[PDB]
RNA sequence: UAACCGUAGGGGAACCUGCGGUUGGAUCA
RNA sequence: GUAAAGCGCACGCAGGCGGUUUGUUAAGUCAGAUGUGAAAUCCCCGGGCUCAACCUGGGAACUGCAUCUGAUACUGGCAAGCUUGAGUCUCGUAGAGGGGGGUAGAAUUCCAGGUGUAGCGGUGAAAUGCGUAGAGAUCUGGAGGAAUACCGGUGGCGAAGGCGGCCCCCUGGACGAAGACUGACGCUCAGGUGCGAAAGCGUGGGGAGCAAACAGGAUUAGAUACCCUGGUAGUCCACGCCGUAAACGAUGUCGACUUGGAGGUUGUGCCCUUGAGGCGUGGCUUCCGGAGCUAACGCGUUAAGUCGACCGCCUGGGGAGUAC
């Protein structure tokens, strides 16, 4: 969006799901793909892209098993007027461990057990289940 | 609202180049006349009110103008608010 | 460019605020339905019918529909399954149990004419016996070879075999109906956006679930 | 409502009214006894019940009830108030003590000999 | 005498009347 | 939304929040470490009183504050930018948007005069009332005030309240399109300022119709009403005040997503533009309705669905939006 340009991310993904979309679109950022790098090793996205050397456009692929669809958990924490900064043994665990959590640490964008396995915290991002 | 030959006319005195209608130094100094030139409008009539309230929008909108070039580049500022008699 | 060139738009103004992902754009009075966004819907259903043809289960199309009647026999009875081309009896999903009881006397009503047995009673009582065949081997004709509740259902317009699917979603039976504008696809756990109308879109998609199911089963 | 509508003006309290002239955070209190009265219940229920109004020792007066199958109380015996308010008998939230002060006690009661007046029988 | 809100005046009492708004009004007005 | 709860609506200071890129900083943040966080409680493991309570060793914890050494993803600061947010310019478009001043035609009432004659008016009936001092009806001339049939619509404009004859003058906003320009200049907003139907208030005007009060007639058991005949404030104007309404979508503003159908209104591109016309692409707006949401009714891309930023508000009924 226009203030929360991340949570809008999920938003869009989610909202994709629902509506049983292929692939969902929007402008993208740093730490846009950065967060959708995760999720693709996490098996969480088929694949994603960009467009554009100055007007860059997020692609990302909606994912579904059977009948219902894979990311059926979405949502944010870390938003605005209300942040989150977790340490290395606050760290939460999205469905008692199946789901992830994106967390941004000092090295760079990670998952619960990702930064834990590092043994450093970050800025809790938002929960994937 | 305003005569061309005015507004096409200002535009090429406060802009730091070339038909510039964008430059805040323009705009923002296009807004005082049709709000000067208001003012005198306004003295009569009084009770039309659905006018004032777009001479409010330009007087603030211009006012969020003269912030910005304050944060922008600190002399810009002082260095148009003389040449329009501002500050009152 | 392919056959989904016949379903573009259906039910004009009249449309239902639910429906919206899936209008590729009003326009010309009535509004069009976004085919880019009923291609997956184009599979991902049939994929499930196909993979639950596998499993040997059963299937019930419901067009009790004028313009769906006559013509969905072919792709359900020549399929060998389950279809409900007329007025949808009040519980058979739910109350069965007693309905199916209706099936009995269709089926030894059917063994009458199927031998001498038939020539009983007055010429005029075979008649008046008769006719419960008319009724039952029509209302249920299609049906009787249902020796319990299916396993999935698939209804035509998701509006008017309304009941239909309610009985349904009560008894954990999946639907996978071709939902429409002015129908209300929260009913429908697979929903498909197309014209629920138009001879030619019944036709060809209805004919077109038969055929994954067919071979569902290898 | 929000973070910032909450560290402004943050979640109130209630200040827990407890229904007890007789307050002073005691299980009982003294009293004086004024009189005796026979008042009827409400609309629901009839017969006339037992109750007086007493003066407590911080002077807060108020109507007790006298429960018990045989009163036996005077317009100055001293009773001692407990609590446990009667729907029957409004305003009257109080009841005296059964076997306390210059009060009696149920007679012939063998039954709940701990209510009441009564400390083990005739054997 | 559709009701109610505002506002005003009036009357044993509910309330009546005027002006504006509302549907939280029945019957095809 | 209807249960208690969206301020009547705007603008906006403080405050909260902030599109995209690179460098930089290292404040937030994260990592390590050093202090300190009294002992005793609590907890874990284990000891002694025959057990337990109890007593007791060591640890764990004390979620905190500070300091030091780092880490630089995200937030923040600084520097230089970028353009899709927001805004400016150009040229068009529609509009009952506002303020001022004109002006027209229909009707009412009244004044005068002509014709003409015993009724008119009113109701369910009636009666009050008006009529032989000539009404009513009719026709001619005149005075005056208020409101603008038809077009008028499920229509349009406005922040809200609200805004309808035609003309001119001063003026605001909305939208489209080729574009050109600025470069995050933005969103929200307690307090604050301003706008607010009608009724009402002050001064001074005006006053046709209508009509609280008031007065007659009728109804009725009564009728301080409904009905009828009259009628004052008021309704109208100026200027100042009052700020309320079921000030209602009973639904705060801003932004991004999410099937469809029929229609309305206004801009623009295009099509043998040969046409009423046909295909798109924006703004605003009706009705139906899917997923979903919902206690149900129902809402449903103009959401009451999925989310994000800021603000207002609710916490049982009565007492009471009352007392002080």
């Amino acid at each position: 969006s226009m203030q929360d340009p991340i949570a809008d991310m999920l938003t869009r993904i989610r909202n994709g799901q629902a509506a049983n979309k292929a692939a969902v679109t929007m402008p993208s950022s740093k730490l846009k793909v950065a967060i959708a790098n995760v999720l693709k090793e996490e098996g969480f996205i088929e694949d994603f892209k960009v467009e554009g050397d100055t007007k860059p456009e997020l692609e990302l692929t909606l994912k579904y098993f059977q009948g219902k669809a894979v990311v059926e958990s979405i949502q944010r924490v870390s938003r605005p007027g209300l942040r989150i900064y977790k340490r290395k043994d606050e760290l939460p665990k999205v469905m008692a461990g199946l789901g992830i959590a994106v967390v941004s640490t000092s090295k760079g964008v990670m998952t619960d057990r990702a930064a834990r396995q590092a043994g450093l915290g970050g800025e809790i991002i938002c929960y994937v289940a | 609202s305003l005569s061309t030959e005015a507004t096409a006319k200002i535009v090429s005195e406060f802009g730091r180049d070339a038909n510039d209608t964008g430059s805040t130094e323009v705009q923002v100094a296009l807004l005082t006349a049709q709000i000067n030139h208001l003012q005198g409008h306004f003295a009569e009539h009084k009770k039309d009110h659905h006018s004032r309230r777009g001479l409010l929008r330009m007087v603030s909108q211009r006012r969020k103008l003269l912030d910005y070039l304050k944060r922008k580049d600190v002399a810009r500022y002082t260095r148009l608010i003389e040449r329009l008699g501002l500050r009152r | 460019m392919l056959k989904a060139g016949v379903h573009f738009g259906h039910q004009t103004r009249y449309w239902n605020p639910k429906m919206k992902p899936f209008i590729f754009g009003a326009r010309n009075k009535v509004h069009i339905i976004n085919l880019e966004k009923t291609v997956p819907m184009f599979n991902e259903a049939l994929a499930e019918l196909n993979k639950i043809a596998s499993r040997k289960g059963k299937i019930l199309f419901v067009g009790t529909k004028r313009a769906a009647s006559e013509a969905v026999k072919d792709a359900a009875l020549s399929c060998d399954q389950f279809f409900v081309n007329h007025r949808w009896l009040g519980g058979m999903l739910t109350n069965w149990k007693t309905v199916r009881q209706s099936i009995k006397r269709l089926k030894d009503l059917e063994t009458q004419s199927q031998d001498g047995t038939f020539d009983k009673l007055t010429k005029k009582e075979a008649l008046m016996r008769t006719r419960e065949l008319e009724k039952l081997e029509n209302s249920l004709g299609g049906i009787k070879d249902m020796g319990g509740l299916p396993d999935a259902l698939f209804v035509i317009d998701a509006d008017h075999e309304h009941i239909a699917i309610k009985e349904a979603n009560n008894l954990g039976i999946p639907v996978f109906a071709i939902v429409d504008t002015n129908s209300d696809p929260d009913g429908v756990d697979f929903v498909i956006p197309g014209n629920d109308d138009a001879i030619r879109a019944v036709t060809l998609y209805l004919g077109a679930v038969a055929a994954t199911v067919r071979e569902g089963r290898s | 409502a929000t973070v910032n509508q909450l560290v402004r003006k943050p979640r109130a309290r209630k200040v827990a009214k407890s229904n007890v002239p007789a307050l002073e955070a005691c299980p009982q209190k003294r009293g004086v006894c004024t009189r005796v009265y026979t008042t009827t219940p409400k609309k629901p229920n009839s017969a006339l019940r037992k109750v007086c109004r007493v003066r407590l020792t911080n002077g807060f007066e108020v109507t007790s009830y006298i429960g018990g199958e045989g009163h036996n109380l005077q317009e100055h015996s001293v009773i001692l108030i407990r609590g446990g308010r009667v729907k029957d008998l409004p305003g009257v939230r109080y009841h005296t003590v059964r076997g306390a002060l210059d009060c009696s006690g149920v007679k012939d009661r063998k039954q709940a000999r701990s209510k009441y007046g009564v400390k083990r029988p005739k054997a």
